[PDB]
């Protein structure tokens, strides 16, 4: 039972600097190492720097170098990351990993060849200068268009948010089947919006009422807006 | 230092063989390590070296390689085995990682549900105008979906997302997002978005009149 | 303006410990030093670029290098343990700046295996329908512990609040886990564990709700 | 000798205001500026201004101007900071320091703008969160070991003494926890001679001064 | 290419000896001891292959850092076993504080607890199996600056700073006198049981104080075992150790003399190991008996 503990989720306005902790456990940090990989939102994995516990040694990716340093604290087996000066392309999710504790030594690493094994649950990272915001919520009432026989579909518009994330929930009568919930995409402006909808059976929609209940916990919002159909 | 895998998005069902190829643009010897990635959870080590896989890994990983090229085998897909791979080069301390490989359930070929719903009232008086397209409960993940305002079509006023997959039927669900100003929504009266998919025989479009 | 410092430094006591400031043409401005020992008010200990004011010891040296100020602390103490902040002032707005601050750890400590000291509800939590297992891990360092419980040596993730270990008076850490349960949960099981593994090393105690 | 000592520390709910004295003595408290620097539990010093200790005037960090005032008393050389509309993020320990002299420049180097002496910090506490008693619990045990759980408190500090008083050498209090319900708990252990059972009645004292709450719990080993 | 003598883990000749120790009253460890020597020779292999030259002696810690991986790999298996060791702990403690059934209990759980270790060999093989080919390549990687004229510091450094130290420890302590004393409790617990049990009749405590002598001779056995071992390893380690290190060696003989001492520190540690652990284990049933001997009291 060995862990990589990591801090709480940050968000940075653009040029600010963060560091983020990843405290290990359970194991003898001192004779190991720590890396550290990034994950763009959407994106794959990008590596970013090694740090060991037991030179205290380092090396740094070359695009992040001079704007990152790691340091450890084996007192406490903690090990730091601080990227400084952030930039919008910074916004990602950061993870740490346990490596081993030469990794760009001198020659050969032939000693331990295990790659990464143990991570971290991760922390993501949110470099924007856009402002706390509620999100805006309007209904996607179904019509003519929308319904095409005995089944017929029907939502809601959770849009300009900052940050995330927010949560849908339709009364939940209805959430337990059929609920389509689409991820954010973040816009131009720098605020969020995404669409949550649902699929009923046409005889439903003249007895069965629709609300929506909307929650964004940073702002402490929350919506309840109702979805009816419109006399098109 | 330059890593690229084979398969971007591969569909394979429980019980097949799966193989992903990781070529590389240098040499490494036997330094790569495999990983398995569930989308929202972090990493998880899988083989390192060569075939040499951590403790607690399904007997049933495996890898092959030298050089620029190597290769990961699932001899028999089980349902937790469907998320992303990446491979990692270690060769020199300057890491470098894979494009990703996503392992995706494959089922029966099913169209779209088509849904298209004009800008509330609400939203048409804070002076923005979205009209959301719908494509709901789908296989393949590939599908096409074009606006056009007038009959003419449109390009970057508009953003798409889709949902993973479903946990019980296992189809995709897409949001095709159009926005633009009251003042130039006002410009215009029909709103049409085509969707082309492969198990559409001729394209779907969904319109409606301001 | 940003002051840029390194989060942690770890030393050998005995031997120096050197914290930098980096920050856009630092050289011309005058950067002071403070010392914050936990749970204590910063003490000014390096005021000019290499001035230490009056009880300072010789040992706490400050310098200005190019683009970016040291404070190096020669001969390390155990009591030289504590956060270093360093403090410049900006012509442009007036305003007195702080850096991101520096824990200094005295690294001189042997390993120790913790202490597991594992209390069952007592008779008046569960006369008032509750039930708290406490897990008491004492004298151990490094300061990090994994705390795991079990239940018929199943893994419990419901109730468990852990403490972060805090260094003791004796320079060893300390933690305390709590793992909440309702009467009928914990005379359901035949014994609950609680788990610390530290440095690859597993301590275990267990706990049976015995009649 | 220079001293700067500050007001106690204090809980308030947000929207309220606080005052947050220092009391200065050993100089000439108008001839030395006065400066307020803030730090969050776990974090950095912020500084958030100084004020000229003779005129009166102060001056604020950016975004620190509008719910902070600082106000002087020099009659009794002391030196005030108000803050008013209180949010959560205020919840942070102030530093009131005395500012040595400084020595400007046409380029803009200078002799020092540094905080000589500080005061020891006054912690504000910000949070809706109401005021509650603990529940005390005995924890019945070559050695034995016999503790109190303190649960459910808040908010700090909550103190343990054992025989009022009489056993203070072989007491670990152990740090409280921050419960997911924002309550906090912490428990204290005694170690225990293997035949000392039966000896000294061991009651723990618990006092929670923030609810006035006085607990004292004997510790006696399960009947059956 | 040479002739290790830790090399095969699955030849079904000679049996997987599993040691149970039980130090503090409440909990419970095995050890196949195979494994555990095939390991630690492996161990000694690798520090003596990077300590032999100079430029390779910094990467000890990587070293540390995989010897721990793969201790930290065993352990994992060790686990899959603690269900059954789990049953067998609270058998033990209802046991120690019906004796047909109770007794039918122990027998099963013992039984299943090693059925458990047959189960999991193929883990504990590869985990043990990735040892040994990291130790072989290490140790086939091992050069010389003159083949004809080897060092052999590493030999000496790696015995002053890993080995020296149990050797004295081990000549520290009298195993012999504490093997003496050990029989001398044993003597004593039988003769105040075949004294006790002569007459007066109280099922439940005369069946415990039996159950925990068999127990305590069976760990007094092991102990013995352990001891020998480590009298004759050390006067042969120490004897050997000697002439492996003022000199200089062709490189073949350097080998054989590196394999040797490796496999002797294997033995050596391994029941050294084992006999601290039985030691605290044969002192830990005796506290036992101490207090059923003493609650026999009629009042």
């Amino acid at each position: 039972q060995v862990q990589l503990v990591q801090s709480g989720a940050e968000v940075k306005k653009p040029g600010a600097s963060v560091r983020v902790s990843c405290k290990a456990s359970g194991y003898t940090f001192t004779s190991y190492g720590i890396s550290w990989v990034r994950q763009a939102p959407g994106q794959g994995l990008e590596w970013m720097g090694w740090i060991s516990g037991y030179d205290g040694n380092t090396n740094y990716a070359q695009k992040l170098q001079g704007r990152v340093t790691m340091t450890t604290d084996t007192s406490t087996s903690t090990a730091y990351m601080e990227l400084r000066s952030l930039r919008s392309d910074d916004t990602a999710v950061y993870y740490c990993a346990r490596d081993g504790p030469q990794v760009g030594d001198f020659d050969w690493q032939v000693y331990y060849y295990y790659g990464m094994d143990v991570w971290g649950q991760g922390t993501t990272v949110t470099v924007s200068s856009a402002s706390t915001k509620g999100p805006s919520v309007f209904p996607l009432a179904p019509s003519s268009k929308s319904t095409s026989g005995g089944t017929a579909a029907l939502g809601c518009l959770v849009k300009d948010y900052f940050p995330e994330p927010v949560t849908v929930s339709w009364n939940s009568g209805a959430l337990t089947s059929g609920v389509h919930t689409f991820p954010a995409v973040l816009q131009s402006s720098g605020l969020y919006s995404l669409s949550s909808v649902v699929t009923v059976p046409s005889s439903s929609l003249g007895t069965q009422t629709y609300i929506c209940n909307v929650n964004h916990k940073p702002s402490n919002t929350k919506v309840d807006k109702k979805v009816e159909p419109k006399s098109c | 230092i330059r890593m690229t895998q084979s398969p971007s998005t591969l569909s394979a069902s429980v019980g097949d063989r799966v193989t992903i190829t990781c070529r590389a643009s240098q040499s490494i010897n036997t330094w790569l390590a495999w990983y398995q990635q569930k989308p929202g959870k972090a990493p998880n080590l899988l083989i390192s070296k060569a075939s040499s896989l951590e403790s607690g890994v399904p007997s049933r990983f495996s890898g092959s390689g030298s050089g620029t090229e190597f290769t990961l085998t699932i001899s028999s897909l089980q349902p937790d085995d469907f998320a992303t791979y990446f491979c990692q080069q270690y060769n020199s301390y300057l890491y470098t990682f894979g494009q990703g490989t996503k392992v995706e359930i494959r089922r029966t070929v099913a169209a779209p549900s088509v849904f298209i719903f004009p800008p509330s009232d609400e939203q048409l008086k804070s002076g923005t105008a979205s009209v959301v397209c719908l494509l709901n409960n789908f296989y393949p993940r590939e599908a096409k979906v074009q606006w056009k305002v007038d009959n003419a079509l449109q390009s970057g006023n508009s953003q798409e997302s889709v949902t993973e997959q479903d946990s019980k039927d296992s189809t995709y669900s897409l949001s095709s997002t159009l926005t633009l100003s009251k003042a130039d929504y006002e410009k215009h009266k029909v709103y049409a978005c085509e969707v082309t998919h492969q198990g559409l025989s001729s394209p779907v479009t969904k319109s409606f009149n301001r | 303006y940003e002051l840029t410092q390194p989060p942690s430094v770890s030393v050998a006591p005995g031997q120096t410990a050197t914290i930098t400031c980096g920050g856009k043409n630092i050289g011309s401005k005058s950067v002071h030093w403070y010392q914050q020992k936990p749970g204590q008010a910063p003490v000014l200990v390096v005021y000019d670029d290499s001035d230490r004011p009056s009880g300072i010891p010789e040992r706490f040296s400050g310098s200005n290098s190019g683009n970016t100020a040291t404070l190096t602390i020669s001969r390390v103490e155990a009591g030289d343990e504590a956060d270093y902040y360093c403090q410049v002032w900006d012509s442009s707005s007036d305003h007195r700046v702080f850096g991101g601050g520096t824990k200094l750890t005295v690294l001189g400590q042997p390993k120790a295996a913790p202490s597991v000291t594992l209390f069952p509800p007592s008779s008046e939590e569960l006369q008032a329908n509750k039930a708290t297992l406490v897990c008491l891990i004492s004298d151990f360092y490094p300061g990090a512990v994994t705390v795991a419980w079990k239940a018929d040596s199943s893994p419990v993730k419901a109730g468990v609040e852990t403490t972060t270990p805090s260094k003791q008076s004796n320079n060893k850490y300390a933690a305390s886990s709590y793992l909440s349960l309702t009467p009928e949960q914990w005379k359901s099981h035949r014994s609950y564990s609680c788990q610390v593994t530290h440095e690859g090393s597993t301590v275990e105690k267990t706990v049976a709700p015995t009649e | 000798e220079v001293q700067l000592v500050q007001s106690g520390s204090d809980l308030k709910k947000p929207g309220a205001s606080v005052k947050v004295s220092c009391k200065a003595s050993g100089y000439t408290f108008t001839s030395y500026a006065m400066n307020w620097v803030r730090q969050a539990p776990g974090q950095g010093l912020e500084w958030v201004g100084w004020i000229n200790t003779n005129t009166g005037n102060p001056t604020y960090a950016q975004g620190f101007t509008g719910r902070f005032v600082f106000s002087l008393d020099t009659s009794v050389s002391t030196a005030y900071l108000q803050i008013s509309s209180l949010k959560a993020e205020d919840t942070a320990v102030y530093y009131c320091a005395r500012e040595s002299p400084n020595y400007y420049d046409s380029s803009g180097y200078y002799s020092g703008y540094y905080f000589d002496y500080w005061g020891q910090g006054t912690l504000v506490t910000v949070s809706s969160a109401s005021t509650k008693g603990p529940s005390v619990f005995p924890l019945a045990p070559g050695t034995a070991a016999l503790g109190c759980l303190v649960k459910d408190y808040f908010p700090e500090p909550v103190t343990v003494s054992w025989n009022s008083g009489a056993l203070t050498s072989g007491v670990h209090t152990f740090p409280a926890v921050l419960q997911s319900s924002g309550l906090y708990s912490l428990s204290s252990v005694v170690t225990v001679p293997s035949s000392s059972l039966g000896t000294q009645t061991y009651i723990c004292n618990v006092n929670h001064k923030p609810s006035n709450t006085k607990v004292d719990k004997k510790v006696e080993p399960k009947s059956c | 290419f040479l002739q290790y003598h830790f090399k095969e883990l699955s030849n079904y000749n000679i049996a997987n000896s599993i040691d149970i120790l039980q130090e503090k009253e409440g909990h419970l460890d095995f050890v196949i001891i195979p494994h555990y020597t095939f390991l630690d020779y492996y161990k000694h292999l690798s520090y003596n292959s990077i300590y032999h030259k100079s430029s390779t002696y910094g990467k000890c810690i990587a070293v540390d850092a995989f010897i721990k991986k793969i201790n930290e790999a065993y352990d994992k298996v060790k686990s899959k076993c603690n269900d059954i060791k789990n049953d067998l702990i609270a058998t033990i403690k209802k046991l120690e504080h019906t004796f047909k059934k109770m007794m039918d209990e122990y027998n099963t759980k013992k039984k299943k607890l090693i059925k458990c270790i047959k189960n999991h060999e193929n883990d504990f093989n590869k985990i043990c199996m990735d040892m040994k080919n990291y130790g072989t390549n290490l140790f086939e990687q091992l050069s010389c600056y003159n083949n004809n004229f080897c060092n052999t510091n590493g030999i000496r450094y790696h015995y002053d700073e890993y080995i020296h130290k149990l050797i004295l420890s081990v000549k520290s302590k009298n195993l012999n006198k504490d093997l003496s004393d050990m029989t001398n409790i044993l003597q004593q617990s039988e003769l105040l049981l075949t004294n006790l049990n002569k007459k007066m009749g109280s099922y439940i405590y005369i069946d415990t104080i039996k159950f925990i002598h068999k127990e305590m001779k069976h760990i007094f056995n092991r102990i013995e075992y352990h001891t020998k071992i480590i009298n004759d390893k050390t006067k042969i380690i120490q004897d050997k150790i000697k002439l492996n290190i003022w000199r200089t060696f062709q490189k073949d003989e350097l080998l054989k003399r590196i394999l040797d001492m490796s496999n002797e520190y294997s033995l050596f540690i391994t029941s050294d190991h084992l006999r601290q652990m039985l030691y605290n284990t044969f002192y830990s049933k005796e506290k036992h008996l101490n207090n059923i001997f003493h609650h026999l009291i009629y009042v």
